[PDB]
């Protein structure tokens, strides 16, 4: 993955490579994330979106489509998700 | 926009609306060193990239590694490498251009330079396997 995101010239790709290499060790690296945001680094948002809806990523995608100033979008996709924290 | 402030700018390419225009906007709005503006014409864009980014850039604290980190995304990895002499601390400059993926100007760096022989042997084996495929 590093050798292809190096031959040709990536920034993005390759810090998002970086953490994905860092929290491998520890955390449980679930793909499905990971999918999205490769997704997500294109133009194509709405299939990152059902990829992170289809395992069970509903909070994070809202967080990180609040980011791109889309608060409509986010408020439509924030109806459904839930938050199990307390 | 090198006459007038930024929000009548704003609101004047607003109507044209156009890609070019917001990137230029964008690109001016980040060399006067404004983030707000920046990610306001990112927004309007729709980039994605651009807005990781800036959340990336703005959790930092000097003034020149902002700059030179600038600088080598827009295209310009010289300025960057120059800007860091400038404020010395080298070790950025060689894990930037080890993470670029440039193996010989990181062997030249580092030759003549700590005589660190881990680091030059390893760097000599990247360059290696580079040279070989």
């Amino acid at each position: 993955a590093r050798k292809c995101y190096t031959r040709i010239k990536k920034l993005d790709f390759i810090y998002l490579l970086e953490k994905a290499e860092k929290d491998f060790k520890k955390n449980t690296f679930v793909e499905g994330f990971y999918q999205g945001e490769i997704y997500a680094l294109q133009t194509k948002f709405y299939e990152a979106e059902n990829a992170l809806t289809k395992s069970n990523l509903a909070s994070q995608a809202k967080e990180m489509w609040i980011i791109l100033k889309e608060f409509d979008k986010a408020m439509r996709i924030t109806d459904t998700g839930a938050s199990p924290i307390n | 926009l090198y006459k007038k402030s930024m929000q009548e700018m704003f609101i004047v390419i607003k109507q044209h609306d156009n890609d070019c225009l917001w990137r230029v906007y964008a690109k001016k709005a980040l060399e006067d060193n404004d983030f707000d503006s920046a990610e306001n014409a990112f927004v309007q864009c729709k980039d994605y990239a651009s807005l990781k980014f800036l959340q990336r850039v703005r959790e930092l604290d000097d003034r020149e590694r902002q700059r030179a980190e600038i600088q080598c995304y827009f295209n310009k990895v010289e300025e960057a490498e120059e800007i860091y002499n400038k404020i010395e601390r080298r070790d950025l400059s060689i894990q930037m251009r080890m993470k670029l993926g440039d193996w010989a100007q990181v062997v030249d760096q580092i030759r003549e330079g700590t005589g660190q022989d881990v680091e030059l042997q390893k760097a000599r084996l990247e360059l290696g396997n580079y040279y070989a495929e």
